[PDB]
This record gives structure tokens, sequence and C-alpha cells, in this order.
């Protein structure tokens, strides 16, 4: 009857489907019901999720049109499993990861249907590059008045890292259910450099004429770095060394222009020679 | 110089305040000047 | 060798023999000139410290016991310790039979005392069983440790000088944040077995405001507070039967069972059957947890098949909290055993299940199911460290930890550091360092260096780590090095990092005033400020309050040390430190810190049972002790005034008018008989010859020491 | 004594070796 | 056995020191390269928080209230931080 630091496990395919469906319709807002298993009192797991065609004025109680809701969950069991509906996609393109009054009105009914169901919010715009803004939410009970501070409890266990975000504070806040991604070893065997490994392209020698031009392009400016290094080596002649050696700006030589260049030149000129000589004996 | 530097302290600590007017005295309608206001908010969506 | 003998310097001979596996020359060096008849003591120390290969250490120590038996007057203490380490119940029974035949009562009583101080049940249990199969009755009673329980409980009560002003200050500064359990846990730690818990008795709205498992905190807080009262503990529980007002508060009954089980921590009797029946028939879900965590403690080390079956049946009945409770109970029930089938079944189920709490606890349960085998764990450690499930990997790390507790094994440290550098999961990354101390503790000199680097790394989840790692390494001593290292660590922007750091510091400076580390006051003031502020991290303040509560334990009498004064490691203390180190996964388990409290007292028992009065004195030069704790002032001052700044020509008139108007310490004091003696002075105290008796046992240790019996009709025959 | 010193230094050499590897592993990981 | 027992102690003492200062060198640059993994790491988090607006203040009202004037939009009665 009380929440805690509870972990929601979303499958890798589930996350991928969330992101793809969200980005497909970024200008609008999308909705997608979630299927999963109610593991135990502190572990709600969703194995796969399914989308609901973009109809209505938007995310609302219209996404649960029985004609479509029943027929998919049905055919889906025929092949696979019945994992009971546990949550919903939802999606806020440029609105952070907040929940609005309409969203609360919606999730109220879903909470009624279940007892602990969850509402996800996947941001398809902000989340790019190496960011995932997928935050999970639950409806604080209407008995707010006076009670043990929030239903969070957090007295059972200390899992609380990744404290609340910024925008949710501004908008309605105080749940922020913690989210942990499951990854089967096989599921990551693929989706790995199977996505980009190389295949057999290491034994490629690189355009030789190109190499002899890149090497000159790099060494010629290594010369300029050497001139600058001489200039900076005449420096430190006891005028204001401690302060000056640190206050001198200009990408101090042996840290950004004489070290990185040497490291790149070494790697390139050595990999080329190794490949060349390896092929000199692999093929006859 | 001490007098010149003292005037600055005096006005700094007695700075321009009590100018944030715009508040009717929540005494004439003090009773309604309360949760009734919140009831006014929330419902009654602001139109355009 | 003959050359060395000619040199007559036989220390080199003993060392070379012990290295070269020449037991012949080893026996010779002692059978030969026993110059410095403490050479036996040197052999003991150098064989119990700088020796690792158990296959040879056991042989060397057998030879040592042979020489000791072969001397004119065998040394009771040395023989008892050596037998305790050999685990030879038959030898112990033989020696007790021989002594009872000879009737050397002082040696007999001291032997029983030291045995119950050092060995573990199933060794004392074997001795008692053999002796069973009138004086013998008294010897068995003492060996069971019940008389010791009464004696040292009496000590704890009779020095129950606990403070409460800090308790009230924390009450006042405690908001409705999680600090409720923090204060309750501080009280529980303070009053460990003191039988004096008045604040909760006077006030009840606060101790009543909690939730299902918030209530589970107070029950076991009470249970700890009343450690060691097996006489009427069942009566106390019955007085707190759940059906007093309403049977719907199952949390209360589970907690009460938990408290009772801890109260019998490492003791059973009809309570074992009571708990067995209660678990067999009880409420549905939470009551199972209370029964399980009670049984686990009550049978801790017993390794009884019937309780094992009960716990097995409980666990294979999946449930969110019941599963984890049962897993822990199983681990405790079969500790230091290596039951092949036990490990097989436990590990298999850990693999099979899917509720991430039953296995969350089964990890520690399995890791505990084997203790300090020191070699017999490699199979399990490798098998678990190769697993896919991160929880099971953590479990394997804990098992590789306790399997080598008390030893500085190079391969173990290698494996732990490797896992802490090159793992993927944060729980594993932490458990790595957190379990590092359990191995680099017995010689807390190198853990400073072994931690001095990693304590500054990017991943705060792994920096927490060294905090508790040091906290356990330098547990009973304020090395003053961990103090320097952790001083900034109390100021990291990672709230949980500091939460760990504060508790580690508190354990590090436990009961030690500025004699060890001159910064105890600074750290306590820091803790007070951190608890005071309303803007500091909530869990950080929880950690700080836990540190404050654990700072002084049992009214400044009980300390933390995994090893006996003789150096024998204490299964309950080590298990408690491990269980607590499993802290920020389940707050309720925090009460296990009780088991690791080592009472610091001296018992000058003279009669069979009497505790004759004496007045010792101390002569320590540089160090005080014994309750400096000047915290005896309300320190409630308030000025609310403004200082003048009048500065004009009037200063001259003020000056002219003013002219016109104006024209014992401790370290050499005495001490009572059953008075706390800190280990810092257990070796520099003073022999009070005034009274009529003297302690036949050498006086460099603590613990109960039976004195020589002189003529009767002495003065002050008091037995409070 | 003269053998205890040797035993102490043997153990200490072992424990320093057991760190000269951990530091290097951490260095590799931190470079990554 | 002063000829030998002392022979071994030096044979395993001078050498073992070289493994003492070596530990610092490995310890020294570790922290330094730890500096880089922070001086360049924290910059990313503190580069992804929404920027600030530029405005002109007018007639600081009663303490803890001001009247700024944003560029495109109107004047807002903004608060004042604790610093
Ligand atoms: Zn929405």
């Amino acid at each position: 009857a009380v929440d805690t630091a509870e972990q929601v496990y979303i499958s890798s395919l589930a996350l991928l489907k969330m992101l793809k469906h969200g980005r497909a319709g970024v200008p609008m807002e999308v909705m997608g019901l979630m299927l999963g298993e109610f593991v135990d009192d502190y572990t709600v797991r969703v194995i796969d999720v399914f989308a609901m065609p973009q109809s209505g004025t938007g995310v609302s109680v219209e996404a649960v049109d029985p004609v479509f809701q029943a027929k998919m969950l049905d055919m889906l069991k025929q092949t696979g499993r019945p994992e009971m509906v546990v949550g919903w996609y939802h999606s806020h393109p440029g609105f952070g990861c907040w929940l609005s009054g309409v969203d609360i009105n919606t999730q109220q009914s879903f909470e009624a249907l279940s007892e602990r169901a969850v509402a996800v919010v996947v941001d398809p715009i902000q989340s790019v590059k190496g960011k995932v803004v997928i935050d999970a939410f639950r409806l604080i009970n209407a008995n707010m008045m006076v009670l043990g501070h929030e239903p969070r409890q957090t007295t059972s266990n200390l899992g609380h890292l990744n404290k609340p975000s910024i925008q949710a504070l501004i908008h309605g806040l105080n749940y922020s259910i913690t989210i942990n991604y499951r990854k089967n070893e096989l599921e990551q065997k693929m989706l790995l450099n199977l996505h980009k490994k190389s295949w057999m392209e290491g034994l490629t020698l690189q355009d030789y004429s190109e190499h002899c031009k890149h090497n000159e392009s790099v060494v010629k400016e290594m010369l300029e770095l050497a001139k600058n290094y001489n200039k900076a080596v005449e420096e430190e002649d006891k005028m204001t060394p401690e302060q000056l050696a640190i206050k001198n700006v200009g990408k101090q030589d042996p840290k950004r222009h004489l070290e990185e260049h040497v490291d790149v030149l070494m790697t390139s000129n050595i990999v080329q020679c190794l490949a060349a000589m390896l092929d000199t004996v692999v093929f006859k | 110089d001490d007098i010149q530097q003292l005037l600055k302290k005096i006005n700094e600590l007695t700075g321009i305040k009590e100018s944030d007017t715009g508040l009717a005295p929540p005494a004439l309608w003090d009773l309604a000047a309360d949760k009734q206001t919140l009831q006014s908010e929330q419902p009654l969506q602001v139109a355009r | 060798f003959q050359r060395c003998l000619d040199d007559h310097k036989y220390k080199q001979a003993i060392g070379i023999a012990l290295e070269t596996r020449r037991l012949d020359v080893f026996e010779k060096t002692i059978l030969e000139s026993n110059d410095v008849p403490g050479m036996l003591a040197y052999s003991l120390k150098l064989c119990m410290s700088l020796m690792q290969n158990k296959q040879f250490r056991n042989k060397v120590l057998r030879v040592l016991v042979k020489i000791y038996m072969n001397l004119e007057k065998p040394d009771f203490i040395n023989v008892c310790q050596c037998l305790i380490f050999l685990d030879d119940p038959q030898a112990v029974s033989d020696i007790l039979e021989k002594l009872v035949k000879e009737d050397n009562l002082l040696m007999a009583y001291q032997i029983c005392f030291d045995l119950y101080e050092s060995a573990s049940q199933q060794f004392l249990s074997s001795v008692i069983q053999n002796l069973r199969t009138d004086q013998t009755l008294k010897m068995i009673k003492i060996l069971s440790g019940e008389m010791a329980i009464e004696l040292h409980l009496q000590f704890l009560i009779r020095n129950n000088n606990t403070d409460l002003m800090i308790l009230k200050n924390t009450k006042d500064a405690v908001r409705n944040s999680v600090c409720h359990t923090a204060t309750v846990i501080a009280n529980s730690f303070m009053h460990c077995g003191t039988t004096s818990d008045q604040f909760l008795r006077d006030n009840l709205e606060w101790l009543a405001r909690a939730t299902n498992w918030a209530k589970f905190t107070a029950t076991a807080s009470l249970g700890v507070i009343h450690k060691g009262h097996e006489k009427e503990a069942l009566q106390l529980m019955a007085t707190y039967l759940p059906k007093d007002t309403s049977p719907g508060s199952a949390y209360q009954e589970g907690g009460g069972l938990y408290a009772l089980g801890l109260i019998h921590a490492n003791h059973g009797g009809d309570i074992i059957d009571y708990l067995l029946n209660q678990l067999k028939n009880a409420s549905n879900d939470i009551v199972r947890h209370g029964g399980s965590l009670g049984l686990g403690l009550a049978a801790m080390g017993t390794a009884r098949q019937d309780v094992y079956d009960l716990l097995k049946t409980n666990l294979y009945q999946d449930d969110a909290v019941t599963g984890e409770a049962a897993g822990l109970a199983l681990g405790l029930v079969m500790l230091g055993s290596k039951n092949a089938q036990a490990i097989e079944d436990m590990v298999g189920y850990a693999q099979e299940t899917q509720h991430e709490k039953i296995l969350r606890g089964l990890a520690v349960g399995i890791a505990l199911v084997m203790y300090g085998r020191m070699e017999e764990a490699d199979a399990l450690i490798e098998s678990l460290c190769r697993d896919k499930d991160p929880i099971l990997r953590r479990s394997g790390m804990y098992t590789v930890a306790m399997a080598y507790c008390g030893s500085g094994n190079n391969k173990a440290i290698r494996r732990l550091l490797h896992v802490a550098v090159s793992d993927v999961n944060d729980d594993v990354r932490r458990a790595a360092v957190e379990s590092l101390g359990f191995i680099l503790f017995r010689t807390p000199e190198q853990c400073p260096s072994v931690v001095s680097l990693l304590s500054e790394s990017y991943n705060p989840h792994v920096r927490y780590g060294a905090a508790m790692a040091l906290g356990i390494c330098c547990a009973g001593t304020g090395n003053k090095e961990a103090i320097n290292l952790l001083e900034p660590m109390t100021n990291d922007p990672v709230n949980y990092v500091r939460q760990g750091a504060l508790i580690a510091s508190a354990l590090i400076m436990i009961q030690q005033t500025e004699i060890t580390c001159p910064k105890v006051n600074q750290f306590r003031q820091l803790y007070s400020k951190v608890i005071n502020d309303k803007h500091d991290d909530v869990m950080a303040k929880f950690g700080a309050i836990l540190a404050q509560g654990i700072l002084d334990a049992g009214g400044h009498n009980v300390t933390i040390s995994l090893q006996s004064r003789t150096g024998h490691t204490h299964m309950p203390s080590v298990v408690g430190v491990l269980v607590f180190t499993q802290f920020w996964f389940w707050f309720p388990l925090s009460h296990f810190l009780s088991l690791a409290y080592t009472p610091t007292c001296v018992i000058g028992l003279n009669k069979d049972l009497k505790m004759p009065k004496v007045q010792y004195k101390s002569n320590c030069k540089p160090s005080t002790f014994a309750y400096p704790a000047p915290l005896e002032v309300p320190k409630e001052k308030e000025k609310e005034k403004v200082s003048t700044a009048v500065l004009s020509i009037t200063a001259k008139a003020k000056k002219k008018e003013k002219e016109k108007e104006k024209k014992p310490e401790p370290n050499f004091q005495l001490l009572d008989n059953p008075a706390r003696v800190m280990p810092a002075q257990l070796k520099v105290l003073t022999m009070p010859e005034t009274c009529r008796y003297q302690p036949f046992k050498p006086l460099s240790i603590g613990g109960i020491i039976i004195l020589k019996d002189t003529s009767e009709d002495i003065e002050e025959l008091v037995e409070p | 004594d003269l053998y205890s010193r040797y035993k102490k230094l043997q153990q200490e050499l072992e424990f320093l070796e057991v760190q000269e590897e951990y530091i290097k592993d951490e260095q590799k990981n931190l470079k990554k | 056995l002063r000829q030998y027992y002392l022979s071994k102690i030096e044979e395993l003492q001078l050498i073992v020191n070289d493994k003492s200062q070596n530990l610092r060198r490995l310890q020294a640059q570790r922290n330094e390269l730890n500096a880089k993994v922070r001086l360049l790491r924290e910059e990313l988090q503190l580069l992804q928080e929404q920027g600030s607006y530029v405005g002109e203040v007018v007639r600081a009202m009663d303490k803890k209230k001001v009247l700024v004037k944003v560029h495109p939009e109107g004047k807002f009665v903004v608060d004042v931080d604790k610093n």
C-alpha cells in the first residue's frame, strides 16, 4: 500500500520501439500501450510494447478504443504471450518530461484499471546523441493532505540516485520511478559492432598517394609547432615564471599541438607499415 | 571622506522599499482574501 | 643448524626451521635450551602471524602443543588457544578431564572463560556434548557462555552512563524526512543491551508515527536495546504479543520476532522451538520475514537440519520480502560449513528465481554459506565471478571476501582490485572495495595505502567504496591515517558518497578520544552541523545521524573488533559488519551492527560465581580514557545584543573618565573492578596489590580473568 | 627478528606488487 | 647468520623501495589524468542546462522584487537569488 525505491525494467526492444515510434511522429504526439509482467511488489517489468494509431485530438482516453485494443492483444497471444497491459507510450516532443492535467486525467483511469500501472514519457526531440529522457511516472494518491511524506517511503531501501530533474519541479511534481534497462547477453551480441564492426577491412592499406600527402600536411605544421616550442623554451627566464607559465594562453605546445600530432603521426605511419608488411607475406 | 563613505552605508541599509504596491488591504475582504482565491484559480480557464 | 646452535642465538634457528619445513629442527630448538622461556610466545606469535600455508601451520601448531604439554607446568591459556584453533573437541575434553582430575580450579575456570571468548559454537558445543557424555555441571554451564552472558550484561547495565541531551537535540532538529528511522537506529545503537530505554516509553506519538516497515525499525531497536536477557525475554515478547489490541498490524509482530531473535543472538534453547513453531504457523507474509530473521540469528552457526528444512521450504515459496529474509536466514544458519548440497541448491535457486529481492539477499546468503576456508572457496568464487547476473557476481565477490577474512591474501586482493577496476555494474564495483577491508583488516597498516588512490575516482558509486572499506579496515582503532584520508571525503558532492563516509569515520573513531585521533571533537562538531542544517542531503543526514548514534556504543563500553584479544576472529562480529555493509539495499538490516559490539570490561571473578570487589588504578602516561565525553552542559546561551560603534571626539572624554574612575587528570587514577578498560590501556594499566588477591593470568588483556584464591574472611565481599 | 624482518619485507613486496598492477589497470580504464 | 640473513634483507629491501616510489609515479599521473576526465567531463553537464536571458532592470521594488525588461516581451517582476 506504499511505494518505495522500485525498479522498472524495460526490455531493449521495448526501448527501441518507444524511440522509433516517438520520432516517427515528432511534430504530433503519439500513444502506445505497454505489455509486461507484474513481477512482484517492487518489480514491474515490460517485455514489449505496441503502438496505437494516431487518432483523436491527441493523447487522451481515446487511445484505448476497444476495437483496436482487443484485437491486437489477442492475435499477439496467439504467438508469444499475454503479458497483461502494464503501461503507455505517451510522448512530449518539446515539453521536457512533464505530465499535464489532461495526462493525469488519462492515467487516472489506467490506475483504476490496474493498481500500480505506470505512465512512461519518452521525449523524441531533446533525447538525441547520447541522451535518453525516458522517465516513468505514477499518480500521487488523492489523499495528499497529511500523510507520511509522499507515498515514496524510501525507508525500505536507499536506492534514490538520480534525484529529481529540473522541469518536473516547475510543473506538477510530488512520482519519478527509477528505470533500469535489462540487457540479455545475446541481445547485445547483436546490436553490437555487428551494427558496425568492420568485417574484413582491416587488411586495407589506405590510399598510398593519400598517405604521402597527409604525412607532409602534418609534418609541415609540426615544424611550426617546433618553432613555437623553441620560442616558449627561451621563456621561463626568471621574470615571473610561476604566474606567467600558467597565464600564457595559446594552446601550450606540448599539450595540444606537439603531443597530439606526434601521437597521430605514430599511429598512422605504423598501422600503414604493419598492414603493408602483413600483406607482403599473406599473399603469394 | 568618512562622511562621504558613510552616506552610502546609510542609504544602502535604508534603501528604497515599501514601493511594491498593488495589494488591496486583505482586511476589507480579508475573509475572501484566502482559499477562495485559489478556487477562483484552477477552474475558470482564462480565455483569449 | 649446528652452527646456529653454537652461536646460541636460536631465534634465527627457529625462523629458518619454520621456513624450511624442518619440523625436526623446529622441535629441537624448543626441546633444546629454552633461553628466554618466552620463546614459546615468540613461536606462537610468528606462527599465527607470518604464516599462511595451512597445511604447514597446522603441523607447526600441533608441534607447539606437543611441547607445551611436555613442559613441567602446561600453560592453560596457550593450550586452550591452540586447541581452539585446531578444532579438536576431543583434545579439549581430554584436557578438561585431566584438569578436573588434578583439580586446578583457577586454570579450569579461566580455560572455560577463554574458550567461550575465543572459539565458536560447534566447537564449544562439541566440548560440552562430550563432557555431558557436580563440578562438571558448573564447567559445562560456564562453557555454554550463559554465565558469561549474565556477567557482561551486568557490566553493560552497571556502566549505563548513556547521554540523552544529544538525543533530544536530534529529536528537535529531526523533520518528518527519513530521519525518523535514523533517530530510532541511533537510540538502538546507543542502548545496546542496556535495558534502559526511557525516551520511547515516555513519548509515543513520535515512535508511533511510521509505516509498515518504518514500524519494523522500532521493534528491532527495542530488541537490540535489550540484548542479553534470556531469563525473561520470552515474557517481554509475550507482553508485546501482537493480539494485544489488533491483529492487523502484522508489521509489529514481525518486528517483535526480529527483536527476540536478535536478543538470543548466538543463543537458543526453548526459544529455538518457539520461533520454529511461530514460523510454521503464523500470518501470511510479513510475519514470515520476522520469523525468518529471528531464526537466522537464533540458529546462527548451529547448522541444524530441521531449521534448515524450515528455511528451505520458506525460500522456495517465492515472495518479495520473505524470499530475501529466508535467504539471509539460510546463510546465517549454515555459516563456515561448505555444505556441498547446501551451496548447490542455494546457488541454483538464486539462478532460477526472478524476484529481484529474494536473490538480492541470497547473494549475501550464499557468500556467507562459506567462511574463511581460505582455500576451499576457489571453485565457488570463480563460478560466481563468471556469472552473467550482476547480483550473483556481487555474491561471488562477498564469498571471495569472507572466504579469506582475517588474512591478507595477495591473490584475493588481486582479484578484488581487478573486479573493482574492470566491471560493468555499479553494485559489483562497490561491493568490490567494500569487501576489501574484510581481508585487509587483521593488520590494519596497509589498507591506508591500498585505498589511498581509488578513494578519488570519477564514479562516485565506486568512491563510496573506500569509505566503508576503511571504516571496516581500521574498525576498532583510530589509525589517524584513515582520518586524514576521509576528512575531505566527508565533503563530496555525491550525497550517498558522504553518507557512507560519515558512518565509516564514526566507526573509525569509535570510543577513542583524542588519545588516538585528536580530531574526534572536530568530527563530532561536523556531524552536529550537518545534522542541523536543513539544506544538506536527506540521505547524507541519515548517514550522519547513524554515525552519531554509533559513535558511542552501549554508553561508551562496547567496541568493534573482529578478533578476540587473543586474535581469534569472532563469527558474530564479522557477520555483523558484513550484514551492515549490506546497508543501502535494506535499511531494516542496519540493526545487525549489534553483533559486532565487543564489551570492554574486566571481570575479577574470584569465587565460582561471585564478583569480588577491588579498586584498580592506571598509570598510562600520555593517554586518558574512560568517558572523557564532556557533553554534560545544556550549552543554551543567547545574547541578542548589538555592540557599540560610538567613535567620535567623545572617545577622549571616555578615556579621561575611565582613567578618573580607575584612579586530577586521568592516566594515573584508580578504577573499580568491573570497570571498562579500553584496549589502548589494556596493556598499560596498574596492578592494585592492596586487596588480598592477585590475577594469576598475565595482565595485558581485557575480558574476564579469574584471580588467585587467597584465604577467606576478606573485606568487601559484595556481589551486586 | 632477523627472520621476522625478512618475512615482513616479503609480505610487503607481495602487497606492493598487488598494487603495481591495479594502478596500471585503472590507468588503462581511465584512458578509455 | 648475519652474513646471510642480513644479505637477504638488503637483497629484498633496496629493491623493494624502488617499488615504493614507482607506486607514486603510477599514482601521480593517474590523478593528473583523473583531472582531465573531470575538467573535460563536468563541462558537458554544465553545457546542457538551459541558458539565461538578458534584460534591463528598472526600479528595484521592495527588497526581493525587481522589474526587468526582456527584449521581445514585456516587463516581468522577477525574484532575486540568495547570492
Ligand atoms: Zn501529455
